[PDB]
RNA sequence: CCUCUAAGCACAACCUGCGGGAACCCGUACCGCAAACCGACACAGGUGGGCGGGUGCAAGAGCACUCAGGCGCGCGGGAGA
RNA sequence: CGAAUGCCGGCAUGAGUAACGAUAAAGAGGGUGAGAAUCCCUCUCGCCGUAAGCCCAAGGGUUCCUACGCAAUGGUCGUCAGCGUAGGGUUAGGCGGGACCUAAGGUGAAGCCGAAAGGCGUAGCCGAAGGGCAGCCGGUUAAUAUUCCGGCCCUUCCCGCA
RNA sequence: GAGCCGGUAGCGGGCGUGGAUCCCUGGAUGUCCGAAUGGGGGAACCCGGCCGGCGGGAACGCCGGUCACCGCGCUUUUGCGCGGGGGGAACCUGGGGAACUGAAACAUCUCAGUACCCAGAGGAGAGGAAAGAGAAAUCGACUCCCUGAGUAGCGGCGAGCGAAAGGGGACCAGCCUAAACCGUCCGGCUUGUCCGGGCGGGGUCGUGGGGCCCUCGGACACCGAAUCCCCAGCCUAGCCGAAGCUGUUGGGAAGCAGCGCCAGAGAGGGUGAAAGCCCCGUAGGCGAAAGGUGGGGGGAUAGGUGAGGGUACCCGAGUACCCCGUGGUUCGUGGAGCCAUGGGGGAAUCUGGGCGGACCACCGCCUAAGGCUAAGUACUCCGGGUGACCGAUAGCGCACCAGU
């Protein structure tokens, strides 16, 4: 990790958990503010960017693997027809509502 | 994660060869199948196939 | 060691052949009718009937075992 | 390594060349051939730790059958 | 197959009978006087053995016509200088 | 950088002239197809025939059958293929190789000589449609067969007892 | 730390916070060939002894395991139990060891001790405490840089080839062994007094050793390894990890605009168009091991050497030395030495013996004819960085079902 390349190397060569440092991003206010550590990777988000832009939706798929995620909202209908999943990524992802019913969530990141 | 090393390896010489046997037998009968196109994916047929592979393993090494 | 036979060769021939008798099947490619027989003797209720055997630019040996008079059941 | 001669190393090296001398004699030298080539001895029998034969040459050999150093006769 | 040591039979060695048992490792498919083999191509080149059907011919795998079996050559029409 | 009969790669030339790979020929009828001189059945006819025969092997090695299908290969076509996809198809105690025998020849503990790699080489080994050796004819699928079926003739090795 | 059954996206079915996929290390399997080694052999295939289960042997009998080539010592015995080899891109040394081409020919010569082929050790080998150097009575391993010199000089003195001690620099360190004398003794001849070999004496650094007589004298001196756990370095992933939103042209914004923060980390990349504050597991920096390799550094292990005079002397080589015939060297046969040897002669053990380039006298120098010796220079398969290096006809020829 001293050059452009190695980035890729070290991220998805080594731990696909690091693809989970992908994951990191940030939330909402209350947690947030409340600090930064710990997270629950499928949570509750809005994207801020694309036309999408400023898109209430939720995290469903923490999809780390092709190194991004899926939300219902960020949604696409097809030409056949059917409706469908977009490939979202992680860079525009907020995370708000906090998933944490999941007292395992809770106990992690709020 | 099931059955267990140790346990297992209470398991005697002449039984761990005997289960085997059977192991063999039973994963065998897996195959039949497959070949038939019968039933479905055993998750099941790939770990036998461990399962019978690690009692080997730990018998090996218990040393014979 | 371990093991022993490969699998049921079904083959419309194959499938007859088993039919009316022997049986035809996946032997792995070692063994032979001593150590190949034996394997389908000691599985198949019947005794070391008869038997041929074949390869074949592909990878499994095929072998036939003639009959003990006795079980087979359709479906190998 | 079947030339030599057990005691010490004689074969070998050995490049001749002749000329036309006539020379601290009033007026200088001449230089014509440009070959290599073998050299030796000469060997022999005696015996080592149950049979052998030996071979060595010459040289040594006078001396080392005389005596013996790490065999003998 | 006979002659014999070492040798071991020599009521247990070889030969011989009959009865029960036992019998493996790699090979085939088609091409193959050949578009499937060598010639870089379905290139009138070559490439080892098997009688090579019959009628006529003085004899004969030579000749003309055929038997069994093979093929019509892989571009076709059309004038006719 | 025309510019080195330049290297690389496209791209035009003659040119829609030259060629279709042996002057052993074809023709008709119907069949199938989106379309058939160029596929299938069928009836006229021509060419082999000592071969354009079938066979053993050498070599190649799935090319074979069967249902599909044709973009390129097929020097035109092409619903045909020895083209493509997929399935399927070759079983032997006695066929053959070995599991035996050796000359050539090679290997080759020992032995012999080299600057080192080496040389040479006993005997033993390797090394053949040369030696040796126990059956054949009918049948039977898309395919295989002296191996599958069946009839008929055997072989070696083993336990036993006579 | 929460997804996964690899590049295949697909189907069909499944695993996991009663720390899954995966990163690491340390595991068992580890088919058949390839030094191949059990035997054969057109590799990747076909052949042999014991143990082996006992295996079907439904009223009938196996694979599996295993196992043994040969050169190597030697506890020899009947030989048991060690080491080898086969690699390796380039690097090292030694064995062997060339034409073109230059001389404007070409026989000397140069290309070179170059290319290559070989044997072999390594991780580095090379070499390496002096029969040296040089001569100011001076220097003291071996190697590698600069410098010395393109000097001193070699030479159909024609092309060309071409040093070294000294100075500067990096580095630094030293140790044995036969070496018969002594004794120990074994084994011998055949008892003596002979050689013999295992033990110590010494087991030489700059010359002594040993053996005799009296002075001795009575504890810090560890190499190349030995040793501890040490920071054992690394081995991959370690983990923290500062700080803007609203508006807005926009298909997209991170951009224009407004105002807000970071900051020993305004290195760069990823973000739908160019952000310090959005992603970045980056530079700020802290981080961290039960495995697998050190120097340092600490200790004892510590091996191990370490004083005085005497005395008639015995104590590292088989050959130096010389003559011929070659080598290295800067030396091309030369006034031409030193070392190394091919072939014949064949010495001396301290007033010994080479040495300072013919030789002779005197002086000065060293002590051969055995061995080990990390570090200072080379090299790149592999990992990292970095580039006024490349952009697919340029880069290695090959940026990805290419040495195919």
């Amino acid at each position: 990790s001293k050059q452009p390349d190695k980035q890729r190397k070290s991220q998805r060569r080594a731990p696909l958990h690091e693809r989970h440092k992908q994951v990191r991003a940030t939330l909402s206010a209350d947690l947030r503010e409340e600090y930064g550590v710990r997270v629950n990777a499928g949570d509750t988000v809005e994207v801020l960017r694309g036309d999408f832009a400023g898109e209430e939706g939720e995290v469903i798929n923490v999809d780390l693997d092709k190194a991004v995620i899926h939300v219902e909202d960020v949604t696409l209908e097809k030409t056949d027809g059917e409706e469908v999943p977009r490939p979202l990524d992680t860079s525009n992802v907020r995370v708000t509502d906090l998933d944490l019913e999941d007292e395992k969530r809770e106990a992690r990141l709020e | 994660t099931v059955l267990h090393v140790q346990e297992i390896r209470d398991m005697t010489p002449a039984e761990r060869e005997a289960e085997l046997d059977d192991l063999k037998t039973e994963l065998l009968n897996a195959r039949v199948q497959a070949a038939g196109g019968a039933p479905e994916n055993p998750g099941r047929i790939k770990e036998l196939r461990k399962a019978i592979a690690r009692i080997k393993t730990i018998q090996g090494e218990e040393g014979d | 060691s371990w093991d022993v036979i490969k699998h049921p060769h079904v083959t419309e021939k194959a499938m007859n052949d088993m039919d009316f008798n022997k049986l035809q099947f996946a032997v792995d490619d070692r063994a032979s009718k001593g150590e190949v027989a034996d394997a389908v003797e000691e599985q198949y209720d019947v005794t070391v009937e008869q038997v041929n055997t074949q390869n074949t630019m592909d990878g499994e040996k095929k072998a036939v075992v003639r009959l003990s008079e006795d079980d087979d059941q359709e479906v190998a | 390594m079947q030339k030599d001669l057990h005691p010490k190393a004689v074969p070998c090296k050995i490049i001749y060349q002749g000329q036309v001398v006539m020379e601290t004699m009033s007026t200088r030298p001449e230089i014509h051939v440009d070959v290599w080539s073998g050299v030796h001895p000469f060997w022999t029998g005696e015996e080592r730790f149950l049979d052998t034969e030996g071979r060595v040459d010459k040289f040594n050999k006078r001396f080392g059958d005389s005596y013996r150093r790490g065999s003998k006769k």
